[PDB]
RNA sequence: GUUUUAUCCGGUAAAGCGAAUGAUUAGAGGUCUUGGGGCCGAAACGAUCUCAACCUAUUCUCAAACUUUAAAUGGGUAAGAAGCCCGGCUCGCUGGCGUGGAGCCGGGCGUGGAAUGCGAGUGCCUAGUGGGCCACUUUUGGUAAGCAGAACUGGCGCUGCGGGAUGAACCGAACGCCGGGUUAAGGCGCCCGAUGCCGACGCUCAUCAGACCCCAGAAAAGGUGUUGGUUGAUAUAGACAGCAGGACGGUGGCCAUGGAAGUCGGAAUCCGCUAAGGAGUGUGUAACAACUCACCUGCCGAAUCAACUAGCCCUGAAAAUGGAU
RNA sequence: CCUCCCGUGGAGCAGAAGGGCAAAAGCUCGCUUGAUCUUGAUUUUCAGUACGAAUACAGACCGUGAAAGCGGGGCCUCACGA
RNA sequence: CAUAGCGACGUCGCUUUUUGAUCCUUCGAUGUCGGCUCUUCCUAUCAUUGUGAAGCAGAAUUCACCAAGCGUUGGAUUGUU
RNA sequence: GUCUACGGCCAUACCACCCUGAACGCGCCCGAUCUCGUCUGAUCUCGGAAGCUAAGCAGGGUCGGGCCUGGUUAGUACUUGGAUGGGAGACCGCCUGGGAAUACCGGGUGCUGUAGGCUU
C-alpha cells in the first residue's frame, strides 16, 4: 500500500506543507513525540544524547514511527519507564504526493500517462539537515551506554546515516552542564518542569527582589 | 501562460515598508522638479493614480515635462535588442531627485572653483579622479611586541 | 617590518584558448587585448585593473615582471602598433615617431616608462603590439586549476618571471 | 593545494589601519608550502577562519622562509592536525623521524594520502613540534631509538634491470 | 555583453517563529467558569483535591502561494564644452514682488574633469529560418526515465583536428598549402610515439582483485584480514590470557504457587564473614538438585584490555550466444 | 438594547486574490450628476499594429465645499469586440 | 527460546520471465497470438551427486552450500498463454 | 531654561505607572441672550473669566516593555567564478572574491525650522 521510502528518499520539491493549498492529507503516522517520565525536573536527567543526520533527505513518518517506538521499548527495558525522558526533534511537515496508475492489464482505460501528473498527497515526511537533531534522550548519568544502544537500534529504522552524540548541555536545557550547577546557584536560572527559565540582569527590580526572597 | 494584468508580480514591489504605511509626508509633494534633472521612479502603492509600470520601477530618467501633480520622464526601456527612450507620465509621489547628479555637479562646481583658485595661486592641481592606486611602501612597527603566534583549533562537533 | 609598495605593473598572459568563452570574461579578455592564447601584455594595477584582472582570472597567468623580464620581452618581441601595422622595432626612429610628442624617443625610454608605470604610460603601453609568445618550453602544470592549487592560472606573485623565460 | 617538498615560511600579517584602530594586532604564522605564494593564500585562509580578516581588508608584512635550525640532528617530529575523511572530520596526532620540519611534514602529507586518501587540501596542520624520544608513542618511531641499533639489508632487489636487458648469468639477492 | 567611483532599485538564498499570519510538541505557574467533579464536601463543594477550558512566562518543530531582518550575483543613472559662470531681452503662462518658469541674444572660461579598449554614424534592398537538441549550474511535474517543461552561458546542428579504445554534445583546441621548434588535454610494460628513471613514501592478496571527468554498473549492513587514529580502563600494592579453588549465612529473602528455592513473572538490593559472592549473568532440574557466570584468591612474572573511527581488501553481489580495465 | 474602558485596524471597502487606506479609501448624513461635450500626447500587450484598459494634460460646461481644492465613473490590478 | 524454522513496525537493494511510464529506431511494411518441431543458454536447484543445520531417535520433512552434468512425463476441458 | 501658533523628519518622539511645574501661555472652568448644532450647550458653536494645575500638557524617574544604534552570533549561514576535486549517491571539501539574521550582551530615549511670549 506504501511505496518503497527510497522513491521519496531525497529532498527534490519545494516544501509542500499542510495548507489550505494542500488538503486532503491523512495524518501522519506519529503523533506523539515525547515519551518516558515528561514531567521529570531539569535536574533529575542531567545527561543528554542526541541522535543526529549526517544527509540533507527526508525521513518518513512511519520510519519516525518505528524509531521511537524501538528507542521507547529498549529504555524501559533497560532504565525503567521512570528513568528517562524521549524527545523526537523531528516533525512530518512535508507532503509528498502519488501519481496512482491503475495496476491492471490495460494502457487503454483512461491511464492518460503524464497528463495531468501532478497527484495527490501520499504521505508526510520530514526534512532533515546535516547536523540536525532526530531524537534526544535525557536521563540519569549513568545510563550513558543505554542511551547509546537505544539511539544505535533506533538507528537502523531510517534511510541515511546518522551518528549518537552525548551532547554538553545538561538534559534538554541550551546551557552547559557543567556551567548550569553554578548559573541555578546564582539564579540566573530557574527550573519549570523539563526546562528552565533564564533571568537576565535587566528588567524590573520588583522581579529581581521575588527572586532572593 | 502568465496573465497580462498591469499589477501582476508587484505584491512587494508597490506595498509598502514595514510600519511606514498611512499618511503619504508633505516633504515629497514639496520637492521642485524642473525640466531636464534626474529623477528615480519608485512608485509607492498608497498612491494609486499615475503609478509607473513595474518595469520602470527602479528606473532612472529626466523630467521633460512638467504639470499640476505629475511630471513626463523620459526613460530607457530596454525591448528583445533594442533599447528605447519611453516617456511616461507619473506622479509626483512615485519619484525623488537621484542623488547622483546632485554629487556630480558639485564636484563640478568645486573642480570650477579649484580651477580658479589655482589659476589665482600659480599652482597645478589635479582633478580628475584616480582609481584607487596600490599602497605604498611603509614600516610597520612591532612596539615591543612579539605578534601572537595562530594555529587552527581542533574540530569537536557542536550540535 | 617594512612592507614593500604594491607592485604597480603586471604582465599578463592568457593561458586558454577562444572556445566556449562566456560574454563577460570574452569582454575584458578584448580589453586587456589578449585575443589569442599565449597573448602577453602590460597591464597598469590599480582598484579597476585588478577587478578586471579578477574576472578573466582562469583564463590568465599572470604576476609582477622584473626588469630582465621587461628588457627581454621589449627586445626580443617588441612590435609597435605604427598605422595600425604591426611593425618590428628594429630602429629607434619608429619609437620617436609615434612616442615622441611624449619624450619617448628610444627603446630604453619605452623600456623604463612601462618599468616605471610613467605618466604616459596608457600611450606608450599601447604603442606596443600585444606580445605574441611561444608555448612554456618544458609545459605547464595544469592550465585549468589555479596557481595556487598546483595549476597555472590567476596570479602568481613573481613566478611570472620564470614563465616568461620558458614563453618567449 | 599541491605538493613537492614543502618548506616552512613564517607569514606575519595584519588588518589595514582604519579610524578604529590605528595600530592593528599583527599575527605570526606557521605555513608549510610549496611556495610563499602558496604560503600566502593559505595564510589567509587560516586567518579568515581564525579572525574576522580577509586578503582585501589586511596585509601581509612578513612572508620568510624558516631554515631548520638543526638539519644534521636526527630528531622526532610529532605533528597535530585534523583532516576531512569521506564522512566527517577527525583530529590526529602522528609522529615521524627527520632531519628537517618541513620534511617531516611532507612525510606527514605523503603518509596522510597513503593510508586515509586524504588529500593536501583536507589536511590542516595545526601543532608541529619536535618532542623527546621518552615523549614518543608511536612503536615504528619509538623501535630507532637504539643505541646499539643493527640490521641487515635481507632481500636486495636489482634495481638495474635494464643495463644489460639481456644477460647470461641471473641476479644475486645476498649481499 | 568590462571594471572603478558615486547613487538609487529588489525580497531570492539564508534566517525568524520567547515578531505578525498560518502550522505545531511538551511540561510549568495562576485563578474565573453550564469542564468533568469530589473520595467524609448537599448543609455557605462546611472544605479543597484532581482533570479540563482560559491566561502568563517558557519550550520542540515548520512554510512555493508567511514574515521583522536580509545577502552574493543582478538592473537603472551619472562621471561636462549640448558643461560651468556672467550680463541682457521676450512671454498672451505664473504672479504681493524687479515673482517663478521657459525661451532667446551677447560674453568669458579646455587641467577635454575615472580605468581600459576600439574608428564611428546612417540608409536601402534582402535570402534562409520560424521541428531543434545537448552539458555545468538554477529549476517545475513525475517513483523514475537516453521522460516532459523553463532560466543562464556555452556547444552540436553548421565543425574538422589532439585525447576519452569506440561515440553529434565530454576535455584540449577551432582549420589556407608546408618546414622547424614547443605545448594543451591526455599519456609513456607491448599493441602504440613516449619513464630501458638504479624515481620517492606508504596501502593492498581478492577460489567474482583493482585500474582515471561525462561513462557505461551497485546499497544498507557486517569482518578477531590488515593499516592508521580517538576516547577510556587495568597493571611489580603484580595486570591480560591460561590452569586450580571459594562463589556463603540468615534466605528454600517478600507478592506471585500446583514446583519454582537466585534464574516461567512484580517490586525493591538487607546486613555480617571476609578473599569475595548478584537475596543473581546463563544452562537446567517436574521440582529439589547439579553446573556456569561477576567477585576474590592461588600458580604464572611484563605489559595489557575495551568501545569507537576510516583507508585498502573480503561478505552482502543472481540471467540468459562466448567476452571484455 | 443602553453605558463606560481597552482596542494599529485583528473590521469594512460589490465579487477571486494581492496591494492600499483611520478626524481614511470605511460608516452616516447633505447637496448633486465629472458615468457629460471635445482635440491631441502617453502607458500597458506590443511588431513598439489594433482593441480593451489606464495615466498626465489642454479647451468647454457643470457639481461640491467657506476655501484650498477634488471630480470627467467605481481605491488599484479583470469585467470585453474589426 | 528473538534469530531450528519464521519476521511486525521500519529500512537497503537486485531482476527485466509481469504490468505500466516514455515515444529514441521502424509507417516507399521487421508478417501480429497460441500450439507443434528443434537447438542452445541462464540459475533465483524440483530431482539426482557431495555436504552443513534442525524443534535431525529411525522414516519422512524442512533450512542452507558447492553445483545447471543429467532429467523434469502421459492425458480430460479450453484457440488459449 | 522653557512655552504658544504653524510645521519638517515621523517612536531616540510610542506605551504603562510615579514625582515635580516659578512666570507668560496652553488648558481645565462658568454660562446659553445672540451665531450654530444636538435625545442631551456632553461634543460643536457662541459670550465670558469665579476657581484650579486635579487632568491634558511640559520636564524628570523605572536593573520598565517597545523603538533606535552597536557587540556577539560569525568570516558562521548563504553565495559569483574554477577544477579530469572527493563520494555509489545524498552531498561535502578546496581555490577565487563577496558576506548575513535570531537568541544573548551593551549604550541611547527626539532633533529641528519660521513667527511670537515668559523667565533679574
Ligand atoms: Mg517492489
Ligand atoms: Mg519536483
Ligand atoms: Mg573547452
Ligand atoms: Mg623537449
Ligand atoms: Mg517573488
Ligand atoms: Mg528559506
Ligand atoms: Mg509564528
Ligand atoms: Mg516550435
Ligand atoms: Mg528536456
Ligand atoms: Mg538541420
Ligand atoms: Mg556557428
Ligand atoms: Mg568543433
Ligand atoms: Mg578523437
Ligand atoms: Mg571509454
Ligand atoms: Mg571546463
Ligand atoms: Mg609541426
Ligand atoms: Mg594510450
Ligand atoms: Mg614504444
Ligand atoms: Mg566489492
Ligand atoms: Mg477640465
Ligand atoms: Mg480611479
Ligand atoms: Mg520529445
Ligand atoms: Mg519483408
Ligand atoms: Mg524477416
Ligand atoms: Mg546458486
Ligand atoms: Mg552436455
Ligand atoms: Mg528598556
Ligand atoms: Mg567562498
Amino acid at each position: 500500500g506504501r511505496r518503497p521510502a527510497r522513491c521519496y528518499r531525497y529532498c527534490k520539491n519545494k516544501p509542500y506543507p499542510k495548507s489550505r493549498f494542500c488538503r486532503g492529507v491523512p495524518d501522519a503516522k506519529i503523533r506523539i513525540f515525547d515519551l518516558g517520565r515528561k514531567k521529570a525536573k531539569v535536574d533529575e536527567f542531567p545527561l543528554g544524547g542526541h541522535m543526529v543526520s549526517d544527509e540533507y533527505e527526508q525521513l518518513s513518518s512511519e520510519a519516525l514511527e518505528a524509531a521511537r517506538i524501538c528507542a521507547n521499548k529498549y529504555m524501559v527495558k533497560s532504565c525503567g519507564r521512570d528513568g528517562f525522558h524521549m524527545r523526537v526533534r523531528l516533525h512530518p511537515f512535508h507532503v509528498i504526493r502519488i501519481n496512482k496508475m491503475l495496476s491492471c492489464a490495460g494502457a487503454d482505460r483512461l491511464q492518460t500517462g503524464m497528463r495531468g501528473a501532478f497527484g495527490k498527497p501520499q504521505g508526510t515526511v520530514a526534512r532533515v539537515h546535516i547536523g540536525q537533531v532526530i531524537m534526544s534522550i535525557r536521563t540519569k548519568l549513568q545510563n550513558e551506554e543505554h542511551v547509546i544502544e537505544a539511539l544505535r537500534r533506533a538507528k537502523f529504522k531510517f534511510p541515511g546515516r546518522q551518528k549518537i552524540h552525548i551532547s554538553k548541555k545538561w538534559g534538554f536545557t541550551k546551557f552547559n552542564a557543567d556551567e548550569f550547577e553554578d548559573m541555578v546557584a546564582k539564579k540566573c536560572l530557574i527550573p519549570d518542569g523539563c526546562g528552565v527559565k533564564y533571568v537576565p540582569s535587566h528588567g524590573p527590580l520588583d522581579k529581581w527582589r521575588v527572586l532572593h526572597s | 501562460t502568465n496573465t497580462k494584468g498591469k499589477r501582476r508580480g508587484t505584491r512587494y514591489m508597490f506595498s509598502r515598508p514595514f510600519r511606514k504605511h498611512g499618511v503619504v509626508p508633505l516633504a515629497t509633494y514639496m520637492r521642485i522638479y524642473k525640466k531636464g534633472d534626474i529623477v528615480d521612479i519608485k512608485g509607492m502603492g498608497t498612491v494609486q493614480k499615475g503609478m509607473p509600470h513595474k518595469c520602470y520601477h527602479g528606473k532612472t530618467g529626466r523630467v521633460y515635462n512638467v504639470t499640476q501633480h505629475a511630471v513626463g520622464i523620459v526613460v530607457n526601456k530596454q525591448v528583445k535588442g533594442k533599447i528605447l527612450a519611453k516617456r511616461i507620465n507619473v506622479r509626483i509621489e512615485h519619484i525623488k531627485h537621484s542623488k547622483s547628479r546632485d554629487s556630480f555637479l558639485k564636484r563640478v562646481k568645486e573642480n570650477d572653483q579649484k580651477k580658479k583658485e589655482a589659476k589665482e595661486k600659480g599652482t597645478w592641481v589635479q582633478l580628475k579622479r584616480q582609481p584607487a592606486p596600490p599602497r605604498e611602501a611603509h614600516f610597520v612597527r612591532t612596539n615591543g611586541k612579539e605578534p601572537e603566534l595562530l594555529e587552527p583549533i581542533p574540530y569537536e562537533f557542536m550540535a | 617590518f617594512y612592507v614593500p609598495a604594491e607592485p604597480k605593473l603586471a604582465f599578463v598572459i592568457r593561458i586558454r584558448g577562444i572556445n566556449g568563452v562566456s560574454p563577460k570574461v570574452r569582454k575584458v579578455l578584448q580589453l586587456l587585448r589578449l585575443r589569442q592564447i599565449f597573448n602577453g601584455t602590460f597591464v597598469k594595477l590599480n582598484k579597476a585593473s585588478i577587478n578586471m584582472l579578477r574576472i578573466v582570472e582562469p583564463y590568465i597567468a599572470w604576476g609582477y615582471p622584473n626588469l630582465k623580464s621587461v628588457n627581454e620581452l621589449i627586445y626580443k618581441r617588441g612590435y609597435g602598433k605604427i598605422n595600425k601595422k604591426r611593425i618590428a622595432l628594429t630602429d629607434n626612429a619608429l619609437i620617436a615617431r609615434s612616442l615622441g610628442k611624449y619624450g619617448i624617443i628610444c627603446m630604453e625610454d619605452l623600456i623604463h616608462e612601462i618599468y616605471t608605470v610613467g605618466k604616459r604610460f596608457k600611450e606608450a603601453n599601447n604603442f606596443l603590439w600585444p606580445f605574441k609568445l611561444s608555448s612554456p618550453r618544458g609545459g605547464m602544470k595544469k592550465k585549468t586549476t589555479h596557481f595556487v592549487e598546483g595549476g597555472d592560472a590567476g596570479n602568481r606573485e613573481d613566478q611570472i618571471n620564470r614563465l616568461i623565460r620558458r614563453m618567449n | 593545494k599541491a605538493s613537492g617538498t614543502l618548506r616552512e615560511y613564517k607569514v606575519v600579517g595584519r588588518c589595514l589601519p582604519t579610524p578604529k584602530c590605528h595600530t592593528p594586532p599583527l599575527y605570526r604564522m606557521r605555513i608549510f608550502a610549496p611556495n610563499h605564494v602558496v604560503a600566502k593564500s593559505r595564510f589567509w585562509y587560516f586567518v579568515s577562519q581564525l579572525k574576522k580578516m580577509k586578503k582585501s581588508s589586511g596585509e601581509i608584512v612578513y612572508c620568510g622562509q624558516v631554515f631548520e635550525k638543526s638539519p644534521l640532528r636526527v630528531k622526532n617530529f610529532g605533528i597535530w592536525l585534523r583532516y576531512d575523511s569521506r564522512s566527517g572530520t577527525h583530529n590526529m596526532y602522528r609522529e615521524y623521524r627527520d632531519l628537517t620540519t618541513a620534511g617531516a611534514v611532507t612525510q606527514c602529507y605523503r603518509d596522510m594520502g597513503a593510508r586515509h586518501r586524504a588529500r593536501a587540501h583536507s589536511i590542516q596542520i595545526m601543532k608541529v613540534e619536535e618532542i623527546a624520544a621518552s615523549k614518543c608513542r608511536r612503536p615504528a618511531v619509538k623501535q630507532f631509538h637504539d643505541s646499539k641499533i643493527k640490521f641487515p639489508l635481507p632481500h636486495r632487489v636489482l634495481r638495474r634491470q635494464h643495463k644489460p636487458r639481456f644477460t647470461t648469468k641471473r641476479p644475486n639477492t645476498f649481499f
